[PDB]
């Protein structure tokens, strides 16, 4: 598993580790869901989110 | 927007519209509570411009509005309208008193200089705003959208006689009849990502508007990341 194929299933940011693997991570205002592939708000309103239920 | 559609109120919350000589005449994207990135063009010295975020109709009240003044104005080091007027067409805004952040007034999310491009070249980013909805005819009550597929370079540099930088890019349809246009200007293109946009281009210039073989030129913001982020810094 590395960040070249399907950005190592990191929704957002993907960087390769030194063991062969991927760490993934968030913008500002999200954290690393316990998926430790998506990213969830870590604040009340985050960026880039449409939070008006539509 | 020409050929745009009308944004749901809440649908694009980091957008702002730009109240100067005239309202309206400038779009902005929310970098964060204190701070506005807008186009280098839209600032006039001399003018008092004011913010407004939470806007949906620009002539009846949401209740959702928050209005604000411009204390700085940080137009990009390398921008100067009397070499080229539309290169690095990029600014900053700072606004006197902090915005209070909703599901109607939030920012818009900037990656990284390498995630930024990356996003951009995803082909397709939400351009908006309250400029006009007419080739020439008249400006917008309701925000309007439209999503604009990008163009190749080689392709764009093909369709213009005027010099489109590597600071620029181009998006838009080949056959016309969709696009950003006179009063946009400022405002946003973004990239949706799982649910998160972020912010890849300011709208920024174009000849004519909708016209086929025209497309439009946003300013590569991945190449303004750094300064964005530089200048915009809490405490
Ligand atoms: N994505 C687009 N197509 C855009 C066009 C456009 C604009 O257009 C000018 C205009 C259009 C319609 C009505 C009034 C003014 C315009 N600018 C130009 C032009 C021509 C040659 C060189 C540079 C700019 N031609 O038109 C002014 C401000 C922003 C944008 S964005
Ligand atoms: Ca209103």
């Amino acid at each position: 598993m590395t960040c070249n194929i399907k950005n190592g299933r990191c929704e957002q940011f993907c960087k390769n580790s030194a063991d062969n693997k991927v760490v993934c991570s968030c913008t500002e205002g999200y954290r690393l869901a316990e998926n430790q592939k998506s990213c969830e708000p870590a604040v009340p309103f985050p960026c880039g989110r449409v939070s008006v239920s539509q | 927007v020409v050929g745009g559609e009308d944004a749901k109120p809440g649908q694009f919350p980091w957008q702002v519209v730009l109240n100067g000589k005239v309202d309206a005449f400038c779009g902005g994207s929310i970098v964060n509570e204190k701070w506005i990135v807008t186009a280098a063009h839209c600032v006039e010295t001399g003018v008092k411009i004011t913010v407004v975020a939470g806007e949906h109709n620009i002539e009846e009240t949401e209740h959702t509005e928050q209005k604000r003044n411009v204390i700085r104005i940080i137009p990009h080091h390398n921008y100067n309208a009397a070499i080229n007027k539309y290169n690095h067409d990029i600014a900053l805004l700072e606004l006197d008193e902090p915005l209070v952040l909703n599901s109607y007034v939030t920012p818009i999310c900037i990656a990284d200089k390498e995630y930024t491009n990356i996003f951009l070249k995803f082909g397709s980013g939400y351009v908006s705003g309250w400029g006009r909805v007419f080739h020439k005819g008249r400006s917008a009550l309701v925000l309007q959208y439209l999503r604009v597929p990008l163009v190749d370079r080689a392709t764009c540099l093909r369709s213009t006689k005027f010099t489109i930088y590597n600071n620029m890019f181009c998006a838009g349809f080949h056959e016309g009849g969709r696009d950003s246009c006179q009063g946009d200007s400022g405002g946003p293109h973004v990239t949706e990502v799982e649910g998160t946009s972020f912010l890849t281009g300011i709208i920024s210039w174009g000849e004519e508007c909708a016209m086929k073989g025209k497309y439009g030129i946003y300013t590569k913001v991945s190449r303004y990341v750094n300064w964005i982020k530089e200048k915009t810094k809490l405490t």
